[PDB]
Order: structure tokens, then sequence, then C-alpha cells
RNA sequence: UCGGUGAAAUCAUAGUACCUGUGAAGAUGCAGGUUACCCGCGACAGGACGGAAAGACCCCGUGGAGCUUUACUGUAGCCUG
RNA sequence: AUGGUAGGAGAGCGUUCUAAGGGCGUUGAAGCAUGAUCGUAAGGACAUGUGGAGCGCUUAGAAGUGAGAAUGCCGGUGUGA
RNA sequence: UGAGGGUAGCGGAGAAAUUCCAAUCGAACCUGGAGAUAGCUGGUUCUCUCCGAAAUAGCUUUAGGGCUAGCCUCAAGUGAU
RNA sequence: AGCUGUAAGUAAGCUUUGAUCCAGAGAUUUCCGAAUGGGGAAACCCAGCAUGAGUUAUGUCAUGUUAUCGAUAUGUGAAUACAUAGCAUAUCAGAAGGCACACCCGGAGAACUGAAACAUCUUAGUACCCGGAGGAAGAGAAAGAAAAUUCGAUUCCCUUAGUAGCGGCGAGCGAAAUGGGAAGAGCCCAAACCAACAAGCUUGCUUGUUGGGGUUGUAGGACACUCUACGGAGUUACAAAGGACGACAUUAGACGAAUCAUCUGGAAAGAUGAAUCAAAGAAGGUAAUAAUCCUGUAGUCGAAAAUGUUGUCUCUCUUGAGUGGAUCCUGAGUACGACGGAGCACGUGAAAUUCCGUCGGAAUCUGGGAGGACCAUCUCCUAAGGCUAAAUACUCUCUAGUGACCGAUAGUGAACCAGUACCGUGAGGGAAAGGUGAAAAGCACCCCGGAAGGGGAGUGAAAUAGAACCUGAAACCGUGUGCUUACAAGUAGUCAGAGCCCGUUAAUGGGUGAUGGCGUGCCUUUUGUAGAAUGAACCGGCGAGUUACGAUUUGAUGCAAGGUU
């Protein structure tokens, strides 16, 4: 999803995204070591380089 | 009283005649008729369920 | 229900009580034609292989409901049933036995 | 003018005069008088508040739209952490 | 006692359909046309022509239930000529 | 000046006039939301009988709108007020 | 026993050797289009490879094959050495597109509008767009709902209730439990533990592979403790008879009772009269209105794809092993928290509860979670793993039917030539148009006329029923006539009234109108309109307080301290 609202002090609403913290790093996909996007939360303890 | 398929089939095709069960009586087909023939059992049944 | 070479009576029309022989049936609109029955008077023009010609008196079709078969025994008008004989089907008279008709 | 062909705008019904008055305060149609045989054709443009277009001037609607700014409220975006 | 616009109340006439009953119709139904008829009104009959197959009446019941106007819509037809 | 191409409406193009974007442009055209909303205008269909107003205070982002009271009608009740 | 589509018959023919037809199965099936050999201005152009025909040879033609991703088996290998990338083959056809986007699930997501302005709010998580699948989808077996002495996983219906609550506390939004019901189903993993397999290691241990075992709380399982299995038998998940399996609906289909006469008539089913059948008086046709003329109806007999999917149905099933639970296991970047947001009836805040992003970040049965901040006592439960039928939702369709639904300006836009003529560059918009007669017997022949048209004759019951064909209204256009009119000022009528003509639904009648009197249309809007204020050319047709749900009040009826589902 990643969609919601930005709110003013008078509670006026405007549509807005929430983007993830993608970082480009070299990981070892099945095969060769590929350079790919991945999230910091993901590579916290989800994957090795 | 309850159901007689033979007399139902006998009276089905005659104009003016209608066949009904004691439980299945209705004011419309009572009032449309000019006469009302009952069996004794059916008479007692309607008597008990309307009394 | 009838066939082509039958002898029948007319029940309804200007011709009623008359007898005749059937000569064609036309089943897809159920109008047979019978000799001496329902005679037209056509105005004929000159065709490619004939003279002008005046009037022309031939027969016209007639509905099947206005026609009834005749009991061969009694020569009375009768309806027609069906009877099975050795896998084959035949026509009965509803008052007597078989009615033979091939032409 | 004659022979052929032949529309349109408009149109409550109409046998549709003038003067002085009256009247929603400017009358073919109302009052009182004056004049005026019935029906056409060619011309003119004073009136029918003539036709054409639910006034574009003016006011109104808690109706709209466009533009402006030190109107209110926000915002893409920019700067800094 | 009985003039009457916004408006309130009441009683009714007609239209299509349904139920039941009772009827009319090729010795001519509905529709159409005419008439010097009846009813306090909406409106209802009868007769004669035309037409050539369906339609009234009584009681009750349901509604796509009554048009002269909306620069109304659709068709026909005029006027200007 | 021709032939092929490109730029599309919160947009484009403009030797700049609010100028052009298929006879239209201070924001094109077709469909849908959509029977938008309209305190505004127009219209709203048969008959008879009985009764029969108001155009006024007061409040209102209120003034040609609305609410309550006043004055109309119908039905019950009190019953000389 | 006739047949050669709707659309007719000529010529040709075919047919009892079983045609045309009615169901089932099969073969053939040009080109385009996801279009897939390449290209392309769809329905076209241009090739190659291998066979085959032909050719002295090409040429030409024919038959197959040649798209991109993917899956299954192989070798291969540059900057840089084996290795793989990548590249090159063999097989398969796994996907694409079109959905009925009506229903279902996700992503994204308005505005007009209401609040009598408007911004929180509302319209509304609506419309539209995109993606997915499907015949249903979704949900689903307690880290629950509740506080009784408790309860049934999920879903759906009626109530609870317009309640509690939310709310510029405004407009408005709006539950749940409980209860009554439809349908009723709990199954499997991970981890402990055990027994084998290979490598590291030296077979001790570890790693990983296979197989058992077990997946639940007033605690379940492994180990500790104790004695049993096809008794029941269940394919809607959890295994299966795949079974002789015993009417698909027994469905195309076949049989299927019983009427004569006269009158009118062009023709009777109608009238009159006399009869009949009925498990059939449903309906429609037939020259008019038919239970007994036809097709049919009730009912009976019926075969392929079939089985109704129904009854013991071979195999196969599950005849349980109970106590303590002391020790071990019981789902981690998870729960949870802070910040910003969204969804929950709840307006973002005490958010209790449930989700997204960014940052942090735990406990392990003496544990952990919930019970509308938070603390303690009590009650309930045991998350971070999965699957699951029924009841439920919709209908482009199909079969069989129904209607106080329309009946050609109605009803589908379309009864016929319809999404067609036509309009528009294009997306798109979008009509009008039914009826001869029972039967075509559809006017031979003669006359006028160039023909069209007509007049006779003739068919027909009827031709002012003749294809511009049922009925045939009004506006409008005409021809004939009875009364009347060229000294007259006009809302065209009305009351009076001679003269002239006629003769009725026969009643103090009809038509015309010399002349006299009175008299400025209708509708709407207005203090007030003949109004020079609005609208209407005329005629016809169509054209506007309705339905659902709830509230309130009147009338009617039934019962009555009870009434009602
Ligand atoms: C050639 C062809 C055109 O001729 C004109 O335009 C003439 C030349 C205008 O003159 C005038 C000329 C000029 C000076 O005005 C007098 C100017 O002021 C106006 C705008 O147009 C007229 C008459 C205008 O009338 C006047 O419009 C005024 C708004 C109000 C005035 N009112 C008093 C009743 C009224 O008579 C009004 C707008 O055109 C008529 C409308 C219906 C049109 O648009 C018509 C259809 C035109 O297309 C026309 C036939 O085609």
């Amino acid at each position: 999803a990643s969609t919601g609202n930005r709110r003013s002090h008078a509670l006026n609403s405007t549509k807005r995204r929430w983007n993830a913290n993608l970082q480009k790093v070299r990981i070892l996909v099945d095969g060769k070591p590929k350079k790919v996007w991945v999230s910091a939360r993901a590579l916290k303890s989800g994957k090795v380089t | 009283e309850n159901e007689d398929v033979n007399v139902e089939l006998s009276a089905r095709n005659i104009p003016g005649v209608q066949v009904t069960t004691a439980q299945g009586l209705n004011v419309l087909d009572i009032t449309n008729a000019d006469s009302l023939v009952i069996t004794e059992a059916a008479a007692k049944k309607v008597e008990e369920v309307l009394g | 229900h009838i066939k082509k070479g039958d002898n029948v009576k007319v029940i309804a029309g200007k011709d009623k009580g008359k007898e005749g022989k059937v000569i064609a049936t036309l089943p897809k609109k159920d109008r047979v034609v019978v000799e001496g029955v329902n005679i037209m008077k056509k105005h004929q023009k000159p065709t490619q292989l004939n003279p002008e010609g005046g009037i022309l008196e031939t027969e016209a079709a007639i509905h099947v409901s206005n026609v009834q078969l005749l009991d061969p025994k009694t020569n009375e008008p009768t309806r027609v049933g069906y009877k099975f004989v050795d896998g084959k089907k035949v026509r009965i008279a509803k008052k007597s036995g078989e009615e033979i008709k091939s032409n």
C-alpha cells in the first residue's frame, strides 16, 4: 500500500506516500553476486552480502 | 379429511367443482361455492381445529 | 392425419357432405387439395408456350381439419388411430379395423 | 406584364378607420362624435410600443468562472538540521 | 342559508384492468359519422349510416386514471403567395 | 509553398492579440459521476356542494426565502365564559 | 413421403435401396486477429530450412517447420585460469489474449453535493482506472467472546436498536454482546525424541538427507509410568471400492377417449335439438366463439451421451491406550515501544484493539497475551506456521414456465432493412419504418391514352378490400346547393325579432337572419393587465405528488389487563 495523508494544523488532508529506505548493495543472489536494491530493515538480519 | 387422490382425480375435470382438504380450507373457495359436501371425519377435524 | 391416395369427405366449406379423392397434401402448412373441391377461376395471360386463355377452373388447397377419412367397412366419417404390427405401424379407423391405402 | 417552376421569417381568433378623452398614466378593438360603396394592382414607409435575440447596460442570487494581493487555509518545491 | 382567489372539508362522473355473477353479439361487437334525446354537473342512452369481431351491465377491488397553454417532444397540414 | 513527422488541455504553441489548438477557447471535444444543485422562472390534466383568509408583530449572512405567533378549515370537548 | 435455406417458384433433378428432416459422434475447416518466420496502413507483402511434383536445369508450385519468455536434459566458455555466467542445441507446451469485470478480493482514488456560505465533517472508500482469480470468492477452528453456575470455528437471516456511542457534540454517522434460526466438520506442519544414510571429522561429535513421532493449557507432546486396532467402517478437506455399481430429468421420441343433424351464412366452432368422453373442460389453429375437426393436454410406454449418484458397495479404514507433568520442546529482527498515518460505529488521541513506513528492540511455563490509559488481585487464552465443505452473492447464458406487465409516439434504441440509413476527422451519437383477403382466386378481354392513370367486364361475401391495399378522426383542400350580403365602423357573440326555406329522438320544432339593445379573447404573473407585460400558427397524439421503508394522527375491525409475532 504505502499511501496515506499529510495533515495540517487545521487538519486539512493531502494524499502522500511513505517510501522505504532502499539502498543499493551487492548481495549473492542464486548464481553470481548481483548489485540490487534492498531495504535497510531487510538487511538488518534478513540477508547477507 | 387428509387426501384422496382418486376422488381428486375424479372431480378434477368437472367445471364448477373443487376439491380441498380440511386443513387446506380457505375462505375464497368456500364463498365461491354454492354448496359444501363433507365427510364426517373431515367435519370433526375442522370442528376440533376451529373450536 | 392422412396420405395422398385417399378417399375422403369434406366437413366444412361450401362443399360439405361431398366426397373426393386427395391428390396432394402440402404438410408444412397443412393444406391438402381434393378433386372437385374448392374450385378457383384464374385469369390466365399468354404464357411463353400457350395462348392468352380466358378463365381457368382448377382446384385449390383446403385445410386438413375440414377433411375426414371414411371407414371402409361402413363408409362413415371416422378419426384415425395407429396400430403396431411386427415393428411396422399402420392406420386404424377407431370404429373398425384397418384402412388400406397405397394409391 | 406573359408562359413554366415555386420557398421563408411570422401567425390567440378576426368583418382590423380617424379625432378628443378614458385607462397599467402613449388604444384598430373602451366612451362620445366625425368619416367611410364591395374587391384588386403598382408604389411609400408613420403606427401595429412591427419582426429578429427568455437585455450583454442596472440591481439581485449566502449562483459561477478568470486574474490579483501584506485576505483565510493549505501546498508542489527550496533551505537547514 | 347558499358571491368568492391561496386554501381546508365532503360527495360524485368517466377511463384501463382483475374477481364473481348475470348478459349482448355475422338476424352484425368495439370504433367512426349524424341527430331536434336524458340527467343539477362531470356525463349516459336510443335510432340510422359505415365497419366486419369482439363488448357491455351489477358489486367489490387495483391504478402508467381525465391536458389548452410548459419559447414543451413527435408527426401531419396551413399562412405569407 | 508541398510531402512526411513532432509538441495535447492542472496541457501545449504563441515576432504577445487572452492569440490558436477541426466554422467554439479567460481554459477544446466525447463519455461517465448525473435525474449534480437551482431559496429562481415556466408548467401541473374531470365535476358539483359547504366554509373561507393574508399581504402583519418578532428573530434570521435576514430582506422577492424561512420559523413560530396572528388570521382560515375539519373533528372532539368545555359548556355562558 | 415428400424434398431441393430465410425469399418464391422455373429449369434441372433426388427420393421407400428409407430421401428432406430430429438428436449423438467424427472428418474437413481459406485469410486476419493474442497472431507467434520477418514486416505491416488487420484480413496484405516479403522470405528461409527440409522433403515432394515438375523442369535439361533454374524458375514456379505443394506439404511440414521457423516468435518471445518458461520448464525438463547437455556441453560451452572474453576483459581474467577450472567454475558459472552468458552463449549454442534436443524435448514439452506452462503462460500470454478475450473475461459477462453482473458477483468476489486487492492497489489507487475524485468532485459536484449537504452543513441553507465554508475549511474539520459529508458526498464516499462512492464513481472511474488498474490487476487478479473463480464458479463462486472471502472468512474460518480461540494468545476469543464475556463476567453466568458461562459460551458453538466461520458465514448468512430476524431482533437487540436508530439503542449505546462518535460528532464545528453541528449536518449527520452509527455498533456489539445476548437471544431466536439456516447450515454444521476439525485436519495438518515446525520443534522436542528416536533409527538409518553421506561429508567433515575419526566416526565420538557436528552438519545435512530419509523415515517415524506430535503439534496443545483447570498444560499438550517427547522422554517416566499402561496395555491395544478394523469394532466402527465414509472419498465435501483430512485415505479409499476405479468396483454387479439397481429410473440423469427416465430427455430426443411414440401412443393417447369421445358428435351428429337442421337454421342463418360466403364459410360455422354460433342458435335450436338430440348424444358422448373425461386421471384429458390447459392452450392454440381450423372460412365466425369447438372438451368430442387438427396440433395437443392428462396419462402410459420409452434409447445414446446416460447412470438418480444412489443402496452390502473388492483393497483400505481408527477397536484410545490412563497418571504425573519433575526435566526438554512448543513458530525473533517477532511481540512490544517512539514518531508520522490509515482502518475499526470512534474526528489520531489516554487509543484500549488491529494494519503501513522510519528508527529501536524482549521474554521463554516460576513464562507470555487479553479483559477501552496505568498499577495490583481475579477470569479467559497460549501469537509471531498452513488447509478446510455447507448455509451466502450475481446472471452475458440455457431448459421449462408465470403476470389485476406493453400492445407499434407503448414496450428493448431496434416487432420491419439496427446499433442499420444518417451525422461526426475521431472517440462517439443514433433514427423513422407492422396489418389486402378465408383462399392470390392479385383484375383474362374491350375502350380512351405515348405511357401513367382510368371506364367497363370479370374474381370475391365485400374491390370507396386493388398492393400509396383492416378501420380511416380532425386540421387542411375542393364541387354543389337552401337562407343571406356591395351607405357600411365589426372580442363577431348574446337577448329581442320580421321575412324565407324545411319537417324531428314530435316538443310550447329545426335552418338562415332585414333590424334593435348589451358587449375590450384565454392562460400566467400581478396593488392593479383589453392591455402596447408572458405564452400559444392550426390539428392530433405523448406529456407532471408516485412507490418502498419508518413516524404521527384520524376512521374500520378483532381481542382486551392483556395484545402481537
Ligand atoms: C448582418 C447579419 C446580422 O446583422 C447584425 O448583427 C445587425 C447589424 C445588428 O445590429 C446592431 C448594430 C449595432 C450598432 O447596434 C445598433 C450594435 O449596437 C448591435 C449590437 O448590433 C442587430 C440589429 C442586433 O440587434 C440589436 O442588438 C442589440 C444588443 C439590441 C438592439 N435593441 C435596441 C433592440 C438590437 O436591435 C442583434 C444582436 O444583432 C441581432 C441578433 C439576432 C443577431 O445576432 C443576428 C442574427 C445577426 O446575426 C444578424 C442578422 O445576422
